[PDB]
RNA sequence: AGGGCACCACCAGGAGUGGAGCCUGCGGCUUAAUUUGACUCAACACGGGGAAACUCACCAGGUCCAGACACAAUAAGGAUUGACAGAUUGAGAGCUCUUUCUUGAUUUUGUGGGUGGUGGUGCAUGGCCGUUCUUAGUUGGUGGAGUGAUUUGUCUGCUUAAUUGCGAUAACGAACGAGACCUUAACCUACUAAAUAGUGGUGCUAGCAUUUGCUGGUUAUCCACUUCUUAGAGGGACUAUCGGUUUCAAGCCGAUGGAAGUUUGAGGCAAUAACAGGUCUGUGAUGCCCUUAGACGUUCUGGGCCGCACGCGCGCUACACUGACGGAGCCAGCGAGUCUAACCUUGGCCGAGAGGUCUUGGUAAUCUUGUGAAACUCCGUCGUGCUGGGGAUAGAGCAUUGUAAUUAUUGCUCUUCAACGAGGAAUUCCUAGUAAGCGCAAGUCAUCAGCUUGCGUUGAUUACGUCCCUGCCCUUUGUACACACC
């Protein structure tokens, strides 16, 4: 259904952010750690990623682990609109 | 914004689950574990619980 | 028009001295019997599983002749590279 | 930071024995070389956590049951120790397995 | 953090449980064999032992910037105090798990089972172990599930030194 | 189901033009998103006020 | 057919169970549903399964999509969303209608492909576990027999818990299993010590009776010690020694010593081969199949698992005087426990009681807690009467937990006081701190134990045997059986 524009931006840049984001198989919890939005909405948005590539995806003790992908990262910069190719996304960034 | 949705989970076996396989029934609850008595018997040699007598 | 828990209390033949008087069935003193189970060993599929089905996925005996002279090899060379990648150039 | 007795307390929780009482071991052979006076390793009883589970992930069988084990072996040194030097010497190589907790007290 | 020390003892071999089988299904395709935790103040350091290292660290810290950013943000440690490390397996094939799982890619990738099995066996012997055995359960185009030990060398099944020195 | 939605220009508005100056009634008042919400029956739609709205029209 | 073995077999006995009342599990019956899995040992207080919601799988009804992604329409003249109040609804679900706002490629509608499922198939399976079997069995090297499959080793006898050994020997010398090993309990007046354990003085007090007995208190407002306790490192037992018997073996028995002479007691581990043993309903273990929006998904409200002519299983409470009651004496051991939040609770106060309230100590050798536990002991009351035994059923009130106690959650106080007078046929467990009586902690737990896993208190009878019954093993014989008497 419909997921806004504000929320699904805030999730795929903390994705870029931080190139990889944990969740719980918990559903109903309506905040995400560290996120400004709801759980099923992170989870919902990266099992999309997921699906076009973009992110892969372990389970392993309920907690859902995704690491971002190099073809998603060059999918977020002309999504986010971001300079190009000057910031990573952010595995290699600050301290290299 | 759906306030129907939901009921207390705060007491009884639905307010815990196994921390591995979110099964409900046969739960050990001891010394803080949230895990199952299957998946304690798969992971009591990597949590501690080694069995001597 | 009544109905529900108006209308238990005054039906007749419900309680205990009622059905006191029916005797009881035949069907009280029985068991399941093995859950049919006399025939385990006698398959009740009727396979009979073909030689070619088992041979070609779980080995013949045929051919272990060409089965541990490739398997002591690529375990040898499992050795040849992995000595190879210890510290050599 | 001229040599005065801190009264501070070195307690050692570890599962296994013999990497606890390597600690408890060089605690004791620390402060005996810089001559500090000190209560010991005090061992402190053993606790064993026992969890009884059925053997069967099922219910079929006979009542078969299993009893995992783990001890927790604990030691006390209670010390009286210039802070500087004695802080210097036993922060640096911190034993895995073994955890080390540092109190002092104002007695 | 005011916590028991039958809880804190338990919490930390839950904690060692977890990343046991995290690391178990993130790292298979590069051969981990364990993980070794070490707590000591100020920070925890996680030591992997991964046979082939070299992707497990990836490119310029790729992969091993990732791990770090993971298990800080599941068990909610505080950025920089904890760090990942790799470190290889030494007498790689005299260990179970790094053998299980290169059997695994054996018998994924296509080849049969009595020649993974025996390649595996006899570089468990070549390697320098006292005995091994490799037991393939299930099923492999018949229906009806048969088992094959693959045994050479020399075992002990009783007692204690099942436990000093055997890896299952 | 939910509404047709009219292919529809400003709505609640009399016009601007006609004889000879603008015709725009209802005064501006401390709503922001001034507006016209849903009148059904002597009742608006309160959507925008918080926690206190006291006003019936 | 022969020979062995085992209180999951008997002997000699103990304690029961089967008879009664309840508790619980199963079948059946009933029902909207009474979810189910499991049916000789190896199904049935078993699924850790003590289900008010959740669990939950079942039943009666209501939501939602949490239908990824690709392609085509629909759209920015708005694809779509969420709502005030009323109707509607258990519902304060905009579920859906009236109403007219809001909203903005996040969607909608189809075709593929997924997702989910405690849905099916344990006869497709992994893993785990049960049974054979806690049994002693299994295998290769060289040599011998045989054309060969194979066989002898790996055995006639004696012994062992043991294919444990001795011995016989066409075998010799070994390996897995047994054992060794690991854990736990019993010893250490020998070491290492300790205000998170004690003991002794008394630095130092301070009491009661007295003229020292019983105490209470302080470890830079003391000192010393480790017997007691703890736990590190060690030692000890190896049937030691001596007799008796044996083929002067392997062993076994007795005596003495000894903490211990039953594998020192008891467990953990436990081979080869399996079973169509159970589990797909433990898992994000999984193949295939079924469903996927009018759902077998998920969630919400209520019911059901507990429904009761009945058959069966494990139990709990008794039939009393070796006993009930009242008072008094009063003694354990294994655990567990909260701020990563409401856990174990001392003390004081209020209350017959249940419990309430104000505080406290404790993340625990520190506080609950000396868990001042129960049987037991003594002194009273009863007096062989279904009795003051038994407390089933049932009525009335007060609390606790919980959103919610009705079909009584549980406890409390009064009342009611049922069968049951030691139990046909049969049947279970058991050889020393063992049976049995007794209760305590933990598990599940918000509440609920007649349940289980332990733990300690009290502590006997009977045998140290046998193949008689049952079950299993080995050898010989038979076979037209090898999906192997299903
Ligand atoms: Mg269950
Ligand atoms: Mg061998
Ligand atoms: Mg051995
Ligand atoms: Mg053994
Ligand atoms: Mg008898
Ligand atoms: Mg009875
Ligand atoms: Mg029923
Ligand atoms: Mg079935
Ligand atoms: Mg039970
Ligand atoms: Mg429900
Ligand atoms: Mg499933
Ligand atoms: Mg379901
Ligand atoms: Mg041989
Ligand atoms: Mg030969
Ligand atoms: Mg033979
Ligand atoms: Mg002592
Ligand atoms: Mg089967
Ligand atoms: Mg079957
Ligand atoms: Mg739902
Ligand atoms: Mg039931
Ligand atoms: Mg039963
Ligand atoms: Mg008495
Ligand atoms: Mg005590
Ligand atoms: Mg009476
Ligand atoms: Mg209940
Ligand atoms: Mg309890």
């Amino acid at each position: 259904m419909l997921m806004p524009k504000e929320d699904r931006n805030k999730i795929h840049q903390y994705l870029f952010q931080e190139g990889v984001v944990v969740a719980k198989k918990d559903f109903n919890q309506a905040k995400h750690e560290e996120i400004d939005t709801k759980n099923l909405y992170v989870i919902k948005a990266l099992q999309s990623l997921t699906s076009k590539g973009y992110v892969k995806t372990q389970f392993s003790w309920q907690y859902y682990y995704y690491t971002l992908t190099e073809e998603g990262v060059e999918y977020l910069r002309e999504y986010l609109n971001l300079p190009e190719h000057i910031v990573p996304g952010t595995y290699i960034q600050e301290r290299n | 914004e759906n306030v129907w949705f939901s009921h207390p989970r705060r007491y009884g076996k639905g307010s815990r689950q196994c921390r591995v396989c979110s099964s409900h029934t046969g739960l050990i609850r001891k010394y803080g574990l949230n895990i199952c008595r299957q998946c304690f018997r798969e992971k009591a040699n990597d949590i501690g619980f080694n069995k001597f007598r | 028009r009544p109905s529900g828990n108006e209308g238990a209390i005054r039906d007749k033949t419900a309680g205990r001295r009622n059905n006191r008087s029916k005797d009881v069935t035949d069907s009280a003193t029985t068991k399941k019997s093995n859950t049919r189970r006399a025939t385990d060993r006698h398959s009740r599929t009727g396979k009979t599983d073909t030689k070619k089905k088992v041979n070609q996925g779980w080995g013949d005996d045929k051919k272990e002749l060409s089965a541990e002279k490739e398997a002591q090899a690529d375990a040898a060379a499992e050795i040849a590279e992995d000595a190879a990648e210890a510290e050599d150039a | 930071q001229q040599q005065q007795i801190i009264k501070i307390r070195i307690t050692l929780t570890s599962t296994k024995v013999k990497q606890l009482e390597n600690v408890s071991s060089n605690i004791v052979k620390n402060a005996e070389q810089h001559n500090l006076v000190k209560k010991g390793p005090v061992r402190l009883p053993t606790k064993v956590l026992k969890i009884s589970t059925r053997k069967t992930p099922n219910g079929e069988g006979s009542k078969t049951w299993e009893t995992y084990e783990m001890r927790i072996h604990k030691r006390y040194i209670d010390l009286e120790a210039p802070v500087q030097i004695v802080k210097r010497i036993t922060q640096i190589t911190i034993e895995p397995g073994v955890d080390v907790e540092v109190v002092v007290a104002s007695n | 953090a005011l916590i028991s020390k039958k809880r804190k003892l338990v919490a930390d071999g839950v904690f060692y449980a977890e990343l046991n089988e995290f690391f178990t299904r993130e790292l298979a395709e590069e051969g981990y064999s364990g993980v070794e935790v070490r707590v000591t103040p100020t920070k925890t350091e996680v030591i992997i032992r991964a046979t082939r290292t070299q992707d497990v660290l990836g490119e310029n810290g790729r992969r091993i910037n990732e791990l770090t950013l993971l298990v800080q943000k599941r068990f909610k440690y505080a950025p920089g105090t904890i760090v990942l490390y790799a470190e290889r397996v030494q007498d790689r094939g005299l260990s179970a798990v790094a053998q299980a799982e290169s059997m695994k890619f054996k018998l994924l990738n296509g080849l049969a089972i009595r020649r993974a099995a025996y390649g595996v066996v006899r570089y468990v012997m070549e390697s320098g172990a006292k005995g091994c055995e490799v037991v393939v359960s299930g099923k492999l185009r018949a229906a009806r599930a048969k088992a094959m030990k693959f045994a050479d060398g020399f075992l002990i099944h009783s007692g204690q030194p099942v436990n000093d020195f055997i890896d299952t | 189901h939910k509404h047709k939605a009219v292919k529809l220009a400003v709505l609640s508005y009399y016009k601007v033009d006609a004889e000879g100056k603008v015709t725009k009634l209802r005064r501006e008042c401390s709503n922001p998103t001034g507006v016209f919400l849903a009148n059904h029956k002597d009742r608006l739609y309160c959507g925008k006020c918080h926690s206190v709205y006291k006003v019936n029209a």
